[PDB]
């Protein structure tokens, strides 16, 4: 006689729990994960040019530590510094180390162009037993340890023009003898001095004498400084003792290059996002892997799971 | 939900329903049956899918940034570098927490609304030939075989053909 | 409000109803009365309470941070320290402003949705024995005594018992 | 025959004003405050170990200013510096005061361990009228003013290994005489020099002679420096004049310790959150008291009041 | 829209309507007409205008801040200055994106709700004299000339006056 | 017999696309722009007291570079530095240039108050051809180049008390000769020294001899420093050579002053918000002109357009 038509919606056996504005816990038929919680443990090899420092920090590669000679003129979109890297050269110290490591990392190039420096009156290519290059005593590759020649040390005054359209990164330094005897013995003058200036700046640094803890057999140390010379400017280096001479310049460039500290193996895959814990998918809005990232990466947030509802509410069925 | 359809005036859900999110179930001279409403279901799915895509296909690139882990104690400058990243992190963690909260609350009302729409769409079709029993079912006051029910589900139901038969049953 | 019940088709609220958020008032042969709907009221409160609890049981621990007040002038570094804090502050103030704004709007519409749900719930119970006068009132077309009115409020009412009497009164 | 049943919602006399998306001003039956805007005006003595600097600044406490010796080996979850704190010792300067005050604050401990440095050739425990430890002259408890002995002042060279499993914070300094007569009179040499180094950090300071405004009667100033020696390393101090020697080191710890500037009395109560204006409850999401906070604390916001609606809209009857 | 009125059970809009947001359209004995509902239209307009004003009359002042462009490479300190500004910029960009998204979604549902409110306000007025045809139109079962229709639009329509005439047409 | 009443809503010919939570593209009858994306290209001369550097950097104006003397004692709500500004006085260098440019810019005034010199024993008003003052050899207006007097450079020791109620900004310098001959010839002592202190601070700078790239014919340079003297304190300058003396001080005020780099013309109009691209209206919540801004300005955002819906959904008609 009469018919009975009923309307309804579906439901699932085991649904998914989600958070709303009125439930930190309510159940839906289906949800999707907004937070990337897991990493592969490995760093993909490539949308990005990856350079594994191996046993070298970016700096030591920049200075030319003998074992870091392989990184000579190398480039990188992302340099990878390892936890077990070490230094096997002369004891050094860099005021504002972080900034140098940062600007070179950002530049992403170690292209060292050797210039024709004019060191008249001294002995070049200085070295030590703390930086062996094979059986012999060596020194940093991009540096020139100058010492006395024929019983004198000249008031050096050398000029080096940037007749190019790009910026030059000059990296030099001064040497800190362990004793006065060493000072006069190496540079003749009881007190040394290094002044490296451009029409835009100057950095007049004075050697410091005294005993420091033996590092690889050396009480002394080398402090390290840097200078940028803009196109149309000239570099003037004026020192009558204790100068660790440049051998040229590094070509500076702008891009997306950077540096990361990670022990994560480098694998052959393809992943936009890079974290110290490995590469990770960027299909999710957020991530809880590491706040350190590089490339196309999810915003790091503290929550480990964030469910976006993709189905109605789940209501059982009797 | 704001509409009181799902988890409201519709007691339960149908785990038997596997072809759609919404649908009809009948009983008539010929027996019972079940069919999913494609139009309705797709409307919800299409909306929710757009909602999702506004949140997944999107991430921005950041290369050279600031350090965030330190091996030595420095003081003022490092404090700032940490405060900055920490500040950044809380703000985003809050955004993520609020987005899903909002999204999910709106997703539950939308699915509920789409269920209510189908109910109203059905009530209006039946006109004076049926009555709402209060549980999401309509009592159609006239012999309505499989074909008759199908015309309702496909939206071609002609209320006049049964008005008289129905009016008699309803008011007798 | 999206549902147009509160501050809508229901002219105004009752300061007299001190036992709930929702209720009925009736005028029958035996008199005029007023009960408050518990089920309905409880449902509004449970939702607003969970809504509140999400916003107030949460704070984050922060110990050593950056400085924020300076006794002397310094320059670059200090500027950054202030911008950072000032920036952070504006963003949370925005979050706070937005939070309540959103929340309050959903809160007003939820109370409206709950009122409406009770009304549709009630209308579906009465079936053909009553009509919606449009002022939030159903004109029940039969003699509905305090027992009949109670059966409607606690949801036991059988439309079949008063059906005939009502139709007689309605279509006459 | 008929019956009439009307449905309704309640309302209240004195409603509450709240803000929405479509109204900045609209009335609801009830709402709750989200912005902790008030104080007790006092800092609770608990949960956090609180330490009132009193008249002593964390620094002076660290250095060992006489009236700050009660603070010897002190610890604190939260150190509290007062506005009337004064320095009653020898004029001092600290290049990068803010960072020292900071790292020390975060370590939250003043545990000092006296080390057996051996200063051969000099006169120790030197003092000043500007360091009246009691009626007589004196000096910072943790420092050792060194002076010539029997008309000379050695090229000092003392080593101190870090054979412990933790980091040591050594704080030393150099003296800047008011005149040359003073320089040669105290340290014989016409020009002093201080060099403190590890296998990782080397810093060398040169005394600089001149007249500076009198403070507690002294034109001369002492500049203070610090040096962290990591486990497995070693400290080497080399100087032939003007060195203010270390007496040992400070244990360095990591935790939730910090410092705060206030004048807020310290009562006996329990408040998780602390602010310069005193402690304040943390049951509300936001607060307008002070942006400076310590502990589980509501985020500071500019808004002084934000009401969360907790009831329907209020529509009275006339 | 959550209410399924606009772009829902109401096929489409009226481009002929230029003096209102919502209105009626008839076809009585006297022909056909069209009039905009001021009450309804204004309600939507008033709400959306408030909505807008909460977002436009507002901007804060910032004078001395931090540099944001640099002529030389510096390192650590500069990185932080850029990270801070960039972090700030993304957070606000996110806020803006989310504001319009939420606002707009709510604006579309609100306008849709106001349409439905008008429909319901009408249905209740007509009582038992009309029937919802399912397309936003009511079939009034009684001779309703221009005056009769006008009373409906101005809300003074007296359902009793036509109930009998109407009930006869409806159930015959 | 029967009538038909239809309820509807309007639609428009050409609507507007907007973004929601469920659509990145949906058409509504009307919307409004929230992102200010265009500039007039000019900086409105006001609410804000604007000052065009024209060819003077705020610093050069502060120092007193001859062509910048027109800025003497100028004030500003917003200083505008032009990209074609140049320096034509004596070659100088400022450690922490950024900071000085910042604190002065923030002060918003160049009010200079000459104070009683007390240079007994030296020759004042030294000058250079590199800083031509008309036909003559000049120098920064606010600095006093001191040199030997009658074969001798005294051990300078001058005091200047701060008896006022505001902080004084003293800016002095030290000169770096190009050679030893110059050193002794100009200051007699073979090594100069400048020590400027207060009861609260003390900075001692040592000159450094050497050759630097010629700038307007000079190989030498001037390093510039500054000191703030608080009320109740006093300034003491002690030097026996190479000091470039202050001539007084700059009044230091706090406010809403600031500086900006822009080549935008300064037209006559009224605009609360200023950007390097020019002024912009602040009626919109967001802007995409420039992240650099001064005044009441919309927040900068990456998006070049954000539409706020202001009407219902637009549904056409077949
Ligand atoms: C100032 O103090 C420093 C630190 O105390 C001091 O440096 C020390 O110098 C001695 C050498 O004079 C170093 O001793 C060496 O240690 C290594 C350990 O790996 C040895 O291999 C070296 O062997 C030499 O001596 C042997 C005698 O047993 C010979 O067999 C051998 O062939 C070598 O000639 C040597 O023992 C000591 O390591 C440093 N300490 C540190 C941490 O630097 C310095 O001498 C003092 N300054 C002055 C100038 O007095
Ligand atoms: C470089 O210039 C500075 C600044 O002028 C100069 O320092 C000044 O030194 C004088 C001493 O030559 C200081 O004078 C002292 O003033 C205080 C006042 O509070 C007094 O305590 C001292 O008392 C003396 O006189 C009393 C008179 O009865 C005696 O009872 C007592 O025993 C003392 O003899 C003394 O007068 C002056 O305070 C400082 N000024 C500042 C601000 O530093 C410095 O000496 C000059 N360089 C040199 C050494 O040429
Ligand atoms: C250390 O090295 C530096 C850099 O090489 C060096 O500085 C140079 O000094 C020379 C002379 O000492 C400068 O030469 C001058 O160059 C300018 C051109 O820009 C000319 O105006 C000068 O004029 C000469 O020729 C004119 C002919 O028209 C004559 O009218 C006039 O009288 C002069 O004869 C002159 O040639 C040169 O500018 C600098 N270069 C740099 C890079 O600064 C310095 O000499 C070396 N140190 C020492 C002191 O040994
Ligand atoms: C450029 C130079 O002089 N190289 C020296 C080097 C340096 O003097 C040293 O690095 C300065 O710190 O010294 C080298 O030997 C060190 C060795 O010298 C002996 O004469 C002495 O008897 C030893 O105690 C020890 O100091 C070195 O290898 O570093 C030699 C090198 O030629
Ligand atoms: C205060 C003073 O002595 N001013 C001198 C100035 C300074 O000595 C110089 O700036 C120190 O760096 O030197 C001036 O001269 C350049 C001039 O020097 C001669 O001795 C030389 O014979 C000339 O060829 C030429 O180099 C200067 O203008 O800077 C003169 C000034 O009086
Ligand atoms: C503002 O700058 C003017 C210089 O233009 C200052 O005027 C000098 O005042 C001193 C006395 O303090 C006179 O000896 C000079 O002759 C004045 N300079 C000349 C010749 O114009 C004025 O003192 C400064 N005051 C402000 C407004 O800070
Ligand atoms: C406003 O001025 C800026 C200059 O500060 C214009 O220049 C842009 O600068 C950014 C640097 O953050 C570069 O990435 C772009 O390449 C520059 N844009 C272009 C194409 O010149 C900026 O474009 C100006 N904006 C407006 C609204 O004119
Ligand atoms: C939810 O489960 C369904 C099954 O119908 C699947 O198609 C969908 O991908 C899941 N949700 C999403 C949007 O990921
Ligand atoms: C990199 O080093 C090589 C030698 O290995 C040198 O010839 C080359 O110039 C360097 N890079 C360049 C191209 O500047
Ligand atoms: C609807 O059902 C009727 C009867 O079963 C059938 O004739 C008609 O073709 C159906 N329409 C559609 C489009 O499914
Ligand atoms: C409803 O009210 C009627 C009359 O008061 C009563 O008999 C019935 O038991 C009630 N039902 C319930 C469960 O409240
Ligand atoms: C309810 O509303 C009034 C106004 O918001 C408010 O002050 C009161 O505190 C609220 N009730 C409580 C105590 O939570
Ligand atoms: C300070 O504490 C250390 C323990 O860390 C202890 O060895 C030393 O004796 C204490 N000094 C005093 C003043 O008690
Ligand atoms: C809190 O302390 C600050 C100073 O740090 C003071 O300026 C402010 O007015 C105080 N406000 C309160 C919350 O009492
Ligand atoms: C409503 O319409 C009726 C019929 O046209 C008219 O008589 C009445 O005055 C109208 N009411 C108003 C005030 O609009
Ligand atoms: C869109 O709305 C704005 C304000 O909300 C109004 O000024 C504008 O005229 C509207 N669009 C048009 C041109 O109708």
């Amino acid at each position: 006689s009469t018919a009975t038509l009923c309307l309804g919606h579906h439901a699932v056996p085991n649904g998914t729990i989600v958070k709303t504005i009125t439930d930190d816990q309510i159940e839906v038929t289906n949800a999707t994960e907004l937070v990337q919680s897991s990493s592969t443990g490995k760093i993909c090899n490539n949308p990005h040019r990856i350079l594994d420092g191996r046993a070298c920090t970016l700096i030591d590669a920049l200075l030319g530590d003998p074992h870091c000679d392989v990184f000579q003129n190398e480039t990188w979109d992302l340099f990878v510094e390892r936890s077990n890297a070490f230094s096997n050269c002369y004891p050094y110290d860099i005021p504002d180390y972080a900034s140098l490591r940062s600007l070179v990392a950002s530049s992403g190039t170690l292209e060292f162009i050797t210039e024709g420096f004019t060191w008249t009156g001294v002995t070049q290519n200085g070295g030590s037993s703390a930086c062996k290059r094979g059986p012999a005593n060596g020194f940093f590759s991009r540096l020139n340890w100058l010492t006395k020649s024929e019983s004198a040390y000249p008031v050096l005054n050398v000029t080096m023009p940037n007749n190019d359209n790009f910026d030059k990164l000059y990296i030099w330094g001064v040497h800190h003898p362990s004793t006065n005897q060493e000072q006069t013995n190496l540079y003749v003058q009881a007190s040394g001095r290094v002044t490296v200036s451009t029409r835009r700046s100057q950095q007049t640094i004075i050697p410091n004498i005294g005993s420091r803890p033996w590092v690889r057999g050396q009480p002394g140390r080398i402090s390290i400084y840097w200078t940028i010379v803009k196109p149309g400017d000239v570099l003037v280096i004026n020192s009558n003792g204790n100068l660790i001479a440049p051998r040229g310049y590094f070509k500076m460039r702008t891009g997306k290059s950077s540096i990361m500290r990670s022990d994560a193996p480098i694998d052959t895959c393809i992943s936009e996002c890079i974290t110290p814990n490995g590469s990770i998918p960027n299909d999710k809005p957020f991530q809880n892997v590491n706040k350190i990232t590089y490339g196309a990466c999810p915003k790091y947030v503290k929550q480990n799971t964030l469910k976006l509802a993709t189905g109605m509410r789940n209501v059982p069925e009797k | 939900g704001l509409f009181g359809a799902i988890a409201g005036f519709i007691e339960n859900g149908w785990e038997g329903m596997i072809d759609g999110w919404y649908g009809f179930r009948h009983q008539n001279s010929e027996g019972t049956g079940q069919a999913a409403d494609l139009k309705s279901t797709q409307a919800a799915i299409d909306q929710i899918n757009r909602k999702l895509n506004r949140v997944i296909e999107k991430t921005n690139e950041k290369f050279h940034q600031i350090e965030k882990e330190f091996s030595e104690v420095e003081g003022r400058i490092q404090d700032l570098e940490k405060y900055v990243e920490d500040t950044k992190i809380d703000l985003w963690s809050y955004n993520a927490e609020l987005l899903v909260a909002l999204e999910n609350q709106h997703t539950i009302d939308l699915a509920d609304s789409e269920m209510n729409k189908l109910f109203e769409k059905t009530r209006r079709q039946l006109r004076e030939n049926a009555e709402d029993m209060g549980n999401g079912c309509f009592k159609i006051y006239h012999k309505c075989d499989n074909a008759c029910i199908e015309s309702i589900r496909n939206g071609t139901y002609d209320h006049d053909i049964y008005r008289d038969e129905a009016l008699n049953n309803r008011f007798q």
